[PDB]
DNA sequence: AAAAAAAAAAAAAAAAAAAAAAAAAAA
DNA sequence: TTTTTTTTTTTTTTTTTTTTTTTTTTT
C-alpha cells in the first residue's frame, strides 16, 4: 500500500492547484485507508497526523531527490478562525463523527529553482506576468505605508486579535488601536495599469484569484497568499524592505505589530526600510501570553500602543 | 524494499531523464497533454547535451521516464496509436488503480460548490467584491476549467451513444435542450461561445470535425471521436461512467459491455 | 481510336466533377442509391472502350472506384436499429446526463420527484417511463455542471498537474522589435567535317580498288602536318570497329589494311552468326602505338612520301 | 497539325542562375537549346522543373531553394506560360486561353506560388493549385524519365538501386496508381463487410424482437373464445348451471401474468408488435439493399483488377519489344525483366562479340550511354506527358554514337506527336543533319 | 630496358590475360605521355581497371564493377595481370626481392572461386599483405581522387566535402600530426565542460551548507522536544513553563529527511578539481606546440599552389585561386577551391550544386594538374575529361596536359579520350596510343608473333 | 570456430510548407 | 472604430545525410 498511498496523496495535493489545508489530507489518509481496507481500531488522531506526516516525508525524499517539494507552512490566521472557515463548510456533506484538533499547516507544492525547463509552466501570456509582478510590487508598497483612522471590527484578524487581548489579560475594558497598514492594495488602483485594459485586468484578476493564490478579503481587497512561497521567499520582501516574524522567523504580512516610536526608524544608515517587528496571530498569542508584554527591539508596550496589519 | 534504492540509482546514472520529468510535467499541466516526438527529440538533444552525459539510446530514456513518472507520484507517458517506444505523439495520462468506491470524496467535495455558487440562477463567481474562501476550503480544481469536463461528458457521451456519428445541427439542437446557448452568447460560467468552445476541444484532439465542400448547398461537419479521448478513457472505464449516469448497481448492468459495443463499435477504433 | 478515348476522358472527369456534391448528398441523408447512380455511368464508361486499352484512363477509374467505395463506406456508417429494451439508447441516456445534473437541484428547489446474460427481451416502462420527465429544462444556470465535470476527472485518467509561479514569473521580456530595413526594395531585374568516317571509305572504293591494299606506309602518314596525320589513325580505328578493313599482318613487316569486301549476299541467316563468332575470335587488339619524334622516320621507310 | 494544348509557350525567367531577365519562347514539338552547359542551359529545365512544383532537392543543381538565387539580388521569379487554348484544356471558361504560372522565391520567409489567368487576374495563391493543374495536364514532372537531370544521368543508368528503376518506371507510367486505388478500395470493402457482419447481429436483434412480438400477440388474443366469442346468444341478456364458475382464478392469474410483463395494455401490445414489425420490415430492405450494393460493387472491381493484369502484361511487353527493337540499331540486344517479386528493371544487353546475358553494370560508355536512351525510348509511349526534356543523352560517348542518338531520337518523335521536346547537347547540329523537317527550332545561347 | 628517363615507381609497359575485352594484348607506355584513344567500346579504357587491379587495388575504387571477379572474360577459368614498374632507390624491406635490380614486376592472377588469390613478384610466391605494403612503399596510393579517378568518379571529385579534401590533398605528403592535434583539441573540449560542471558543483556545496542551516534548526528544535521530555511531570511555575515550550516549538519541522541528509556528498565532488585544471593547462599548452609549426609552410604550399592554379586558370577566361581556412578549432580545417568563369560574378566556392558539367570538369583537372611538383607521384590517370566540355574548354584542357607534360620534368599522364578534336597542339616525347578492334585482326591467343607489331618504336626488331 | 571488414538495418537531422496570430491600413 | 489584408512567426511534416546492428563470409 506504501506504493498505493504515497501515489495517492500526491494527486490529492497537486490536483488542488498545490496548497490544500492539513485536515483534508488526515481525512483523504481515511479515505484510503479504506479503500485498501486496512482497517484500524487502536488510533487517535495522533498516530493519524503522524503517519500523515511520514507519508509525507517519504514522498518528500522522493520529490527532492526529483527537484519539487512539500513544504508544511503555518496560514497566520490563527486555529479558531481556519477551522471555523473550514470545519464551517463541512457540516452538510461532513466523516463519522470524528473529533481533529484545529490545525493549520499548508502543505504546497512548489519548484525550488527557476531552470529552463520549468520555464514555461504557465496559462499566462507575457503581459499578464508583467502585470503580476506589478501588481505584487504594489502590494508590498501598500504594505509599507502605515496611516491613522479607526480600524473596522469585520475582519477576522480584528476580531481575533481582540479576543486573545481580552482572553489573555482578563479586563476587558481596552480600546482599539489607532492604525492600521495593509499589504492588500485595493482594485480601483490596480485597474490603473498602462498597456492592457480595464476588462482584461478585471477576468485576470478573476483568473488569478481562481489559482488559490490571491484571495479576496471580505471588502472586496485581494492580497497575496500561500503561493508567495513560490516566491523569493524573503528576498520577495526584503526586496521592498519588509522583515520576517520573530517567533519562527518564517513570512508574516498579516498578524501584530508595534509600528511606536521604539521599535521604529528603518535603518537609514544603509536606507534599507527595515521596519517593525511582525508577529503571526498564534505567535502574537503565545508571545504576551507567555513571554511578556513588550516589543524586543526597543522595548515597547503593545497592548495599548500596537498596530492593525490587514 | 527495492523501489527507493532503485529509483535513486535510477535518477542518478540518468541525469537527463531528471531533467525531462520537469519539462512534460510542465507542458501538459491541465492542458493538451500531447507532446510530439519531433519536440521530445528537440528538447532531449539540448536536455543531454548540458548534462555532462552521452545521451543514450530513445528506447532506453524512455523506460526511464515511465520509472520516474510512475514511481514518485504515478503517472505515465505513453504513445498514443497514430494512423511502444515508437507512437508519433505520446501523451501523459494517470495511471493508478481508480478507487471510485472511495473517490466519492472527490465528487462530493466537488459537487459541493453549486450550492454555494449559483443562487437564484446566477453565478456570483465574477462579483468582485466577495469574500473568496477557496484555500481554507480546498476547493478541488478551477471553475473555468471545470466546465470543461463539465460540457466535454455531454458532447463525448453523446457521440458514444450515435454509433460514432453526430452531424453538427443535430449536436447544437441536441445541446440547446440542456441550455447552452448557440446564437452567439457565452455559455455564462466559463465565458465562451459553444463554436470556439468546439474549435479549442479540435485544436486538443478531444473530438474531430470532417470538412466537405459544396457550392450550390454548403457544407455539414460531424463530429466523430478523436484519439485523446479514446486512450484517456477506456470501455473499461466507461462502462463505469455510464453505469453511474443511470445510477443503476451492479446488478441490473450485466449487459452494459455488448449493449455499448452494439451502439459505439467505430469509435473504440484507429 | 483516340476519339473514345478523349470523349470517355471528358465523362470521367465530368462525373468526377459531381462527385463532391454526391459525396455531400450522402453525408446528409444516408441513402446509398448515390453510389449506384454514377456505378452504373462508370461502369459504362469503362465498358465504352474496346478497341485500345490505353492507360490513364483506368488511372482516373480507378479514382472513381476508391470514391465510389467511399461513398458506399459513408452509407454504410449510417444505419441505425434501434431496440426498445437496449438501455442505451440516445434519448434514454441523455435523459439520465440530465438526471445526474440536477440531484442537488432537486434537493436545492425542494422541487421533489416520485417513482412514476439477461439476453435484452423487454423493458421499456421503467427507463423511458419516469426518465423522460426531466426533458423540458432549457437553461444552462440549472444543472451542476460541476458534478459531470468532476465525474470525467476522477473516472477518466486525466493528468492532473498544478501551476507554479517560481519559474515563469522570472523570464525575461521582449524589447526585440525586429530590424527596419533588414532588405526591402530590391525590384532591380534590368528589363532588357566532324564525323566524317565516310570519307576515308568513299576513299578508299574510288581510288584504291575493291581489293586493293596499302599499309601504315601508305595511309595513316602526312608529310606535313600531324594532327592530320593522327586523325587518319583514328578514323582507321573507326573504319576497322565497323568491321569493313582487313587488317592482317604479313610477316614482312608492314600492316595489310584491305576493303572487306564480301562479295554481295544480302542472306545473312549464317553470316550474322560467321561474323559474331569470328568476332568471338577474339580480335586482341594491335596497339597501334606512334610517336610525334618516329612520325618522321616512317615517313614512307626511308623518309621520302610527298614532303 | 492538331496539337493538344498544354506545350509550355514561354519561360519568363527573373534572377535564375546566371540570368538576370531573359525570355526565350519554346517551339511546337521538339526544339533544340545549345551553347555552353551551365551558361543557359540546365538553368532553364530547373525553371520547368521547379515552377511546376518540385522541390531542389531532387535537382542535383542547388539543394535549397534560396540558394538558386541569383548572387546581388533578393527575390526570384520564373513565369511559365502553359498554352490552355485546345482540346483537353482546362477550365477555358475561367483561366482564359493561356494559363501563366509563376513562381517567386526569396532568400528569406514562404516561397510565393500563384496562379495568374490569361489577362493577369490572379486566380488562387496555393502551391496545391498548380500541382492540380498540371496533373490535370499530366506532366510527371518529378521522376526522371520524364524530365531527365544533366547530373543525374550517368548515376541513373548504373548507380540506381534495383527496385530504382523499377518503382520509377511503374509510377511512372500511372501503372502503379492502379494497384493502390485498387487495393485500397478492396480494403474498404473489407471494413464495410465487416460492419455488414456487425449490423447482422442487430438485425437478428430486431428479428427476434418481433417474433416475441408476435408471440405477444398471440399469447394476448388467445383468450377471445373463453370470455367474448360466447356473444351468439346472449343478445336477450345484453337457474339450472351446475358447472359455470371453474377456473376463475387460474384465468386470473393468467391475466395478470399476461398484462403484467412490463406494463403494456391488450391494445398496447399489438401497438409495439406492429412497431417492431414495421422496424424489421424497413431494416430488411435496407439491409438487402446494402447487400446488393456492395456485391455489385465487389464484382466490378474483379472486373477491375483481371483488366489491371492484362493491362500490366501489355504495358510490360510493349516496353520490352520497343526497347530490342530500339537496340537493334548497333547490332547488340537484351531484354528486360521485370521480375514483379523482386522489383527490378535489369537491363540484360550484349555486345557483337558475346555469349552469355551480360551485367547491367559490366558494360560502359557505348554499351551504356546507348541503353540510357534503349530504357528511356520505351517509357514514352507508356507514359502519355504532354512534353519532354533531354540534357545531355550523350554523357560520355563518341561522335559514331552522337549521330545514331539523334536521327533515332528525331525518328521516335515522329510515331508519337502530342509531346513537346526540348533536348539540351553542347554540340554542334544546327544546320549540319537534314533536321529541315519542321517541328524543330535552334536556341544557343 | 631503355629506362633512361624513367622516373621511380612508374609503369613502363602492360600486358593483359584475359580480360574483359583483353585475351593476351601487350601495352608499350612511355615515359612521358600516353594519350591512350580510339572507338567507342573498343576495350582502351580498360587499361586503368588493369593498373587499379594489378597494383594491388581494390575493385570499388573504379566503379566500373561491384565484385572482384567480374573482370574475368566471361568463358575464361582465370585472368592474369602482367605490369612491369620501374624499381626506387627509396623502397626497402621487401621479401624475395633485392636492391639492384631495375625493375620490379607485380602481376596477380585472379582466380574464379576465390578473388583473393595469390600474388606475384618477379616469379616469386607472395601473399597478399607483403604485396600491398610494397606498392604503398612505392609512394603510389589509388584512393588521393587527386591523382587516380576512374570513368565512373571523374566528377565525384566536386561532390567531395572540404574536410576530406584537405585531408586527401594533405596526404600527400604527411600531416598525422593533424589528426593527434584534433584529439587534443577534443580532450580540451569535454575538459571544458567538465570544468563548468565542478563550477556549478560550488553551488551545490553552497546549498550544503545552507541545509546545514536548517540542520542546525532542526537541533534546536530537537532541544525544545528534550525539554518538552525532559520537564513532563504533573505532580504551579512547572505547569506554566510547560505551556511556554509547546507553542515555542514549530510544528512542522521537516529535519527527518534533513538532518542526516547530507554528509559527505560534497567531498567526492572536490576530490577531482586542481590536477584535472593542470591537465586541462597542459593540454593547452602542447595544442599551441603543435599549433605553431603548422601554419607557416601550410600556408606556403597553398600559396604556391594558388599561384601555380592562377597561371593555369586564366586561360578558361577569368580569375580564381585556391584559399585554406583554418577557422574551427582545427576540427573543420579545410580548402575551397575558388573560381570565378566571368569578370561581374562574384568568387565562388567549388560543389556540385553551383557550377556545370564543364566547369567542375576543367576544376578537377585544374586542381590535379597543379598539384604537380607538390607530390610524389610518378603516374597520373586524368580519365576521359570531356563530360559536358565544349571546343574551347577542350582543347585548353589538352592544351594544358600537353605543355605541362612537355616542358620539362614530366610525370607520367594517364589520358584516354574517346572523343578526339581537330587541329590540336602536339609536341616530341608524347605516345598516341590506340585501340584497335573488329574480327579482322589476326588474333594473337596461340602466336604471340603479331601481338604488338605496328607500333612506331621498335621499326626494326 | 575466433577475428574481420561487410552487408544491412534503424534512427536521428535538416528542410519546406501550412496555419495562426498580430499588426497596420482603409472605410 | 472596426474589419480586412498583409505579415511575421510557429508548428508540423517530409527528405537528405548519417549511425546502428544483426548477420556472415572468412581466416
Ligand atoms: N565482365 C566482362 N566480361 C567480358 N567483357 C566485358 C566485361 N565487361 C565489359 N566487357 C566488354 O569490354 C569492353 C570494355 O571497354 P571499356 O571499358 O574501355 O569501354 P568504355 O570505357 O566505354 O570505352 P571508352 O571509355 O574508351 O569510350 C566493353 O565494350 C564491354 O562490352
Amino acid at each position: 500500500t506504501g506504493d498505493a498511498t504515497a501515489k495517492y496523496l500526491l494527486q490529492y495535493i497537486l490536483s488542488a492547484r498545490g496548497i490544500c489545508h492539513e485536515n483534508a489530507l488526515i481525512l483523504a489518509l481515511m479515505r484510503l485507508e479504506t479503500d485498501a481496507s486496512t482497517l484500524n481500531t487502536e488510533w487517535s488522531i495522533q498516530q493519524w497526523v503522524d503517519k500523515l506526516n511520514d507519508y509525507i516525508n517519504a514522498i518528500n525524499v522522493k520529490l527532492n531527490l526529483l527537484g519539487y517539494k512539500i513544504i508544511r507552512i503555518n496560514h497566520g490566521i490563527g486555529r479558531n478562525a481556519v477551522t471555523l472557515k473550514a470545519k464551517q463548510n463541512f457540516e452538510s456533506f461532513e466523516l463519522q463523527s470524528i473529533v481533529l484538533p484545529e490545525s493549520n499547516r499548508f502543505f504546497v507544492y512548489v519548484n525550488l529553482a527557476s531552470t529552463e525547463e520549468t520555464k514555461l509552466a504557465t496559462r499566462f501570456n507575457q503581459n499578464e506576468i508583467e502585470f503580476i509582478k506589478w501588481a505584487i510590487e504594489q502590494f508590498m508598497i501598500s504594505g509599507e505605508t502605515i496611516v491613522e483612522g479607526p480600524a473596522l471590527d469585520t475582519s477576522i484578524i480584528v476580531r481575533e486579535v481582540n479576543r486573545i487581548l481580552v482572553a489573555a489579560t482578563g479586563d476587558s475594558n481596552l480600546a482599539k488601536w489607532r492604525k492600521f497598514s495593509t499589504f492588500t492594495v485595493g482594485s480601483t488602483n490596480l485597474f490603473q495599469f498602462q498597456e492592457l485594459t480595464a476588462t482584461d485586468i478585471e477576468d485576470l484578476l478573476l483568473r488569478l484569484c481562481e489559482l488559490k493564490w490571491f484571495y479576496r478579503t471580505q471588502e472586496g481587497k485581494f492580497g497575496i497568499d500561500l503561493r508567495c512561497i513560490a516566491e523569493l521567499e524573503e528576498y520577495l520582501t526584503s526586496m521592498y524592505n519588509l522583515n520576517t516574524c520573530q517567533n519562527c522567523h518564517k513570512l508574516a504580512i498579516q498578524g501584530v505589530r508595534c509600528g511606536n516610536e521604539s521599535c521604529r526608524e528603518e535603518n537609514e544608515e544603509t536606507g534599507e526600510n527595515s521596519l517593525s517587528q511582525i508577529w503571526h496571530v498564534d505567535c502574537f498569542k503565545h508571545y504576551i501570553t507567555h513571554v511578556s508584554k513588550n516589543c524586543d527591539r526597543c522595548g515597547s508596550s503593545l497592548i495599548t500602543e500596537g498596530v492593525y496589519v490587514i | 524494499l527495492t523501489e527507493d534504492l532503485a529509483v535513486a540509482k535510477i535518477v542518478k546514472e540518468n541525469p537527463v531523464a531528471r531533467k525531462m520529468v520537469r519539462y512534460i510535467l510542465s507542458r501538459g499541466e491541465s492542458q493538451n497533454s500531447i507532446i510530439t516526438r519531433n519536440k521530445l527529440q528537440s528538447v532531449i538533444h539540448e536536455a543531454a547535451r548540458e548534462e555532462n552525459i552521452a545521451k543514450p539510446s530513445f528506447s532506453k530514456m524512455f523506460m526511464d521516464i515511465n520509472a520516474i513518472l510512475y514511481n514518485v507520484y504515478g503517472f505515465e507517458l505513453q504513445g498514443l496509436p497514430s494512423k511502444g517506444h515508437r507512437a508519433q505523439k505520446f501523451i501523459l495520462l494517470n495511471n493508478v488503480p481508480h478507487s471510485k468506491n472511495f473517490d466519492d470524496f472527490k465528487i462530493l467535495q466537488s459537487a459541493h460548490t453549486y450550492e454555494e455558487l449559483i443562487v437564484t440562477g446566477e453565478y456570483i463567481g465574477d462579483d468582485i467584491a466577495s469574500g473568496t474562501s477557496n484555500t481554507l476550503e480546498s476547493k478541488l480544481s478551477t471553475d473555468r476549467d471545470l466546465v470543461y469536463k463539465g460540457v466535454l461528458s455531454v458532447i463525448l457521451c453523446i457521440v458514444f451513444f450515435s454509433k460514432n456519428n453526430i452531424l453538427h445541427q443535430e449536436l447544437i439542437k441536441f445541446l440547446e435542450t440542456f441550455g447552452i446557448p448557440s446564437d452567439g452568447s457565452k455559455i455564462a460560467i466559463l465565458n465562451i461561445t459553444i463554436e470556439d468552445l468546439i474549435k479549442s476541444l479540435e485544436k486538443r484532439e478531444y473530438i474531430v470535425r470532417l470538412e466537405e465542400k459544396s457550392d450550390t448547398d454548403g457544407e455539414v461537419i460531424s463530429y466523430r471521436i478523436g484519439r485523446r479521448t479514446q486512450a484517456e478513457l477506456g470501455l473499461e472505464s466507461l462502462e463505469k461512467l455510464v453505469q453511474e449516469i443511470m445510477g443503476l448497481e451492479k446488478e441490473q448492468t450485466k449487459s452494459l459491455h455488448d449493449d455499448i459495443i452494439k451502439s459505439i463499435g467505430d469509435s473504440y477504433s484507429i | 481510336d483516340p476519339q473514345l478515348e478523349f470523349k470517355v476522358l471528358q465523362g470521367y472527369r465530368d462525373l468526377e466533377s459531381e462527385m463532391h456534391k454526391g459525396r455531400a448528398q450522402v453525408t446528409r441523408t444516408g441513402d446509398i442509391g448515390v453510389a449506384m447512380d454514377n456505378l452504373n455511368a462508370v461502369d459504362s464508361l469503362f465498358n465504352k472502350v474496346i478497341g485500345i486499352k490505353n492507360n490513364g484512363l483506368f488511372a482516373h477509374d480507378a479514382r472513381a472506384m476508391v470514391s465510389i467505395s467511399e461513398l458506399a463506406q459513408i452509407s454504410v456508417r449510417n444505419l441505425k436499429f434501434d431496440d426498445s429494451r437496449s438501455m442505451v439508447n440516445l434519448e434514454n441516456i441523455v435523459n439520465s446526463l440530465k438526471r445526474y445534473m440536477l440531484k442537488e437541484h432537486f434537493k436545492l428547489n425542494n422541487i421533489a420527484e416520485n417513482r412514476n446474460a439477461t439476453s435484452s427481451f423487454k423493458a421499456t416502462s421503467m427507463r423511458h417511463s419516469y426518465l423522460q420527465q426531466f426533458s423540458h429544462y432549457n437553461e444552462f444556470s440549472q444543472f451542476n455542471w460541476f458534478r459531470i465535470g468532476a465525474l470525467y476527472n476522477t473516472i477518466s485518467k486525466n493528468a492532473p498537474i498544478t501551476d507554479h509561479l517560481m519559474g515563469p514569473l522570472s523570464i525575461e521580456k521582449k524589447p526585440r522589435v525586429l530590424t527596419q530595413r533588414r532588405r526591402n526594395n530590391d525590384q532591380v531585374g534590368e528589363k532588357i567535317t566532324p564525323e566524317q568516317v565516310k570519307k576515308c571509305f568513299k576513299k578508299l572504293s574510288k581510288k584504291l580498288g575493291p581489293e586493293g591494299s596499302i599499309n601504315l606506309f601508305k595511309f595513316i602518314i602526312d608529310p606535313n602536318s600531324f594532327s592530320r596525320s593522327i586523325e587518319n589513325l583514328f578514323y582507321t580505328s573507326f573504319l576497322i570497329k565497323e568491321g569493313k578493313l582487313l587488317m592482317e599482318h604479313d610477316e614482312e613487316g608492314l600492316p595489310t589494311i584491305k576493303i572487306k569486301q564480301s562479295i554481295s549476299h544480302t542472306d545473312s541467316r549464317s553470316k550474322e552468326i560467321e561474323r559474331q563468332r569470328r568476332r568471338a575470335a577474339h580480335q586482341n587488339h594491335i596497339i597501334f602505338q606512334m610517336d610525334m619524334p618516329t612520325w618522321r622516320k616512317l615517313i614512307k621507310k626511308y623518309n621520302i612520301t610527298s614532303p | 497539325e492538331e496539337s493538344p494544348s498544354g506545350y509550355i509557350k514561354k519561360v519568363i525567367l527573373r534572377n535564375f542562375m546566371c540570368h538576370e531577365h531573359f525570355e526565350l519562347e519554346l517551339g511546337s514539338r521538339l526544339n533544340f537549346i545549345v551553347g555552353n552547359n551551365g551558361s543557359g542551359k540546365s538553368a532553364i529545365l530547373t525553371a520547368i522543373t521547379i515552377g511546376l512544383g518540385a522541390k531542389a532537392s531532387e535537382t542535383n543543381r542547388g539543394s535549397s531553394l534560396k540558394d538558386l538565387i541569383r548572387e546581388g539580388c533578393y527575390s526570384a521569379k520564373i513565369i511559365l506560360h502553359l498554352d490552355n487554348s485546345k482540346y483537353g484544356a482546362y477550365q477555358q471558361g475561367i483561366f482564359g486561353n493561356e494559363i501563366i504560372v509563376e513562381r517567386i522565391i526569396k532568400r528569406d520567409g514562404p516561397a510565393s506560388f500563384s496562379l495568374r489567368s490569361e489577362n493577369g487576374k490572379e486566380i488562387s495563391n496555393k502551391k496545391k493549385d498548380i500541382q492540380t493543374v498540371v496533373d490535370y495536364f499530366s506532366v510527371p514532372v518529378s521522376n526522371p524519365m520524364c524530365f531527365l537531370s544533366q547530373d543525374a544521368a550517368r548515376s541513373f543508368l548504373t548507380a540506381s538501386t534495383s527496385q530504382d528503376k523499377y518503382s520509377h518506371f511503374m509510377k511512372g507510367t500511372l501503372l502503379q496508381e492502379i494497384t493502390e486505388n485498387l487495393l485500397y478500395a478492396s480494403a474498404i470493402h473489407d471494413s464495410a463487410q465487416e460492419n455488414m457482419a456487425l449490423h447482422l447481429e442487430n438485425l437478428k436483434s430486431l428479428k427476434a424482437e418481433y417474433e416475441d412480438a408476435k408471440k405477444l400477440l398471440r399469447e394476448l388474443n388467445q383468450t377471445s373464445d373463453l370470455n367474448e366469442r360466447k356473444m351468439l346468444l346472449q343478445a336477450k341478456s345484453l337457474d339450472t348451471q351446475e358447472e359455470i364458475k371453474r377456473e376463475l382464478d387460474k384465468v386470473s392469474r393468467m391475466i395478470q401474468k399476461a398484462e403484467k410483463s412490463l406494463g403494456l395494455s391488450q391494445e398496447e401490445v399489438i401497438a409495439l408488435f406492429e412497431k417492431c414489425r414495421n422496424k424489421y420490415k424497413e431494416g430488411q430492405k435496407k439491409y438487402m439493399e446494402i447487400d446488393e450494393a456492395l456485391n455489385r460493387l465487389h464484382n466490378s472491381l474483379k472486373a477491375r483488377d483481371q483488366n489491371y493484369k492484362n493491362a500490366e502484361k501489355g504495358t510490360c511487353f510493349d516496353a520490352d519489344m520497343d526497347f530490342r527493337a530500339s537496340l537493334k540499331v548497333r547490332k547488340f540486344s537484351g531484354n528486360l525483366s521485370f521480375i514483379k517479386d523482386t522489383k527490378s528493371l535489369e537491363i540484360y544487353i550484349l555486345t557483337t562479340n558475346d555469349e552469355k546475358a551480360r551485367n547491367v553494370d559490366t558494360l560502359s560508355g557505348g554499351e551504356k550511354s546507348f541503353s540510357q536512351m534503349a530504357l528511356l525510348l520505351a517509357t514514352w509511349k507508356p507514359m502519355r506527358s504532354r512534353i519532354i526534356a533531354l540534357d545531355q543523352f550523350d554523357v560520355f560517348m563518341d561522335q559514331v554514337n552522337r549521330k545514331i542518338g539523334t536521327t533515332l531520337i528525331v525518328k521516335k518523335l515522329k510515331d508519337i506527336a502530342r509531346t513537346q521536346t526540348i533536348i539540351i547537347t553542347p554540340q554542334d547540329i544546327g544546320k549540319i543533319a537534314d533536321i529541315d523537317s519542321s517541328g524543330v527550332s535552334i536556341h544557343r545561347m | 630496358p631503355d629506362l633512361s628517363s624513367f622516373q621511380p615507381g612508374s609503369i613502363i609497359k602492360i600486358r593483359l590475360q584475359d580480360f574483359v575485352t583483353y585475351t593476351l594484348t601487350e601495352f608499350n607506355l612511355s615515359p612521358s605521355l600516353n594519350m591512350i584513344i580510339g572507338p567507342n567500346g573498343s576495350g582502351k579504357s580498360t587499361f586503368v581497371c588493369a593498373v587499379c587491379l594489378g597494383l594491388a587495388g581494390k575493385p570499388e575504387y573504379i566503379g566500373r564493377s561491384k565484385k572482384v571477379e567480374d573482370f574475368i572474360k566471361n568463358g575464361q577459368d582465370v585472368s592474369k595481370i602482367e605490369i612491369t614498374l620501374k624499381n626506387s632507390p627509396n623502397v626497402t624491406d621487401i621479401e624475395y626481392i633485392d636492391a639492384r635490380d631495375e625493375t620490379i614486376k607485380i602481376t596477380r592472377i585472379i582466380t574464379r572461386s576465390k578473388r583473393r588469390s595469390d600474388y606475384l613478384i618477379n616469379d616469386y610466391q607472395v601473399s597478399e599483405s607483403v604485396v600491398k605494403t610494397l606498392v604503398a612503399q612505392l609512394n603510389i596510393q589509388l584512393d588521393n581522387l587527386c591523382q587516380f579517378l576512374s570513368q565512373e568518379r571523374v566528377e565525384e571529385f566536386a561532390r567531395l566535402k572540404s574536410v576530406k579534401l584537405l585531408v586527401e590533398t594533405i596526404r600527400s605528403i604527411d600531416a598525422s600530426l593533424l589528426d593527434v592535434l584534433d584529439e587534443l583539441r577534443e580532450l580540451q573540449g569535454n575538459e571544458q565542460s567538465l570544468q563548468k560542471d565542478l563550477d556549478f558543483k560550488k553551488a551545490k556545496i553552497v546549498h550544503l551548507r545552507q541545509e546545514s542551516d536548517k540542520l542546525r534548526k532542526s537541533v534546536e528544535s530537537l532541544r525544545d522536544f528534550q525539554n518538552k521530555k525532559g520537564e513532563i511531570e504533573l505532580h504551579q511555575d512547572v505547569l506554566d513553563k510547560l505551556e511556554s515550550e509547546i507553542a515555542m516549538v514549530n510544528h512542522d519541522e521537516s529535519a527527518v529527511t534533513i538532518l542526516d541528509q547530507v554528509t559527505a556528498e560534497l567531498r567526492e565532488l572536490e576530490h577531482t578539481v586542481p590536477q584535472q585544471s593542470k591537465d586541462l593547462e597542459t593540454i593547452k599548452a602542447k595544442l599551441k606546440e603543435d599549433h605553431a609549426v603548422l601554419e607557416p609552410k601550410l600556408d606556403d604550399i597553398v600559396s604556391k599552389i594558388s599561384a601555380r592554379f592562377a597561371r593555369l586558370f586564366n586561360n578558361v577566361g577569368s580569375a580564381g585561386a585556391v584559399r585554406l581556412e583554418k577557422p574551427k578549432d582545427y576540427a573543420e580545417w579545410k580548402i575551397e577551391i575558388m573560381v570565378k568563369f566571368r569578370d561581374n560574378a562574384p568568387l565562388k566556392k567549388l560543389d556540385s550544386h553551383t557550377q556545370s558539367g564543364g566547369e567542375r570538369a576543367v576544376s578537377t583537372v585544374l586542381y590535379m594538374i597543379a598539384l604537380q611538383e607538390f607530390t610524389s607521384a610518378p603516374f597520373r590517370v586524368v580519365d576521359q575529361i570531356n563530360q559536358g566540355m565544349d571546343s574551347r574548354n577542350e582543347r585548353i584542357v589538352h592544351k594544358a596536359m600537353v605543355e605541362n607534360a612537355c616542358a620539362e620534368n614530366t610525370s607520367q599522364y594517364f589520358l584516354i579520350t574517346p572523343k578526339l578534336l581537330t587541329g590540336l597542339h602536339y609536341h616530341e616525347k608524347m605516345r598516341i596510343h590506340c585501340v584497335m578492334a573488329g574480327s579482322w585482326i589476326p588474333n594473337p591467343s596461340e602466336d604471340p608473333k603479331m601481338i604488338h607489331f605496328g607500333e612506331t618504336s621498335n621499326y626494326s626488331f
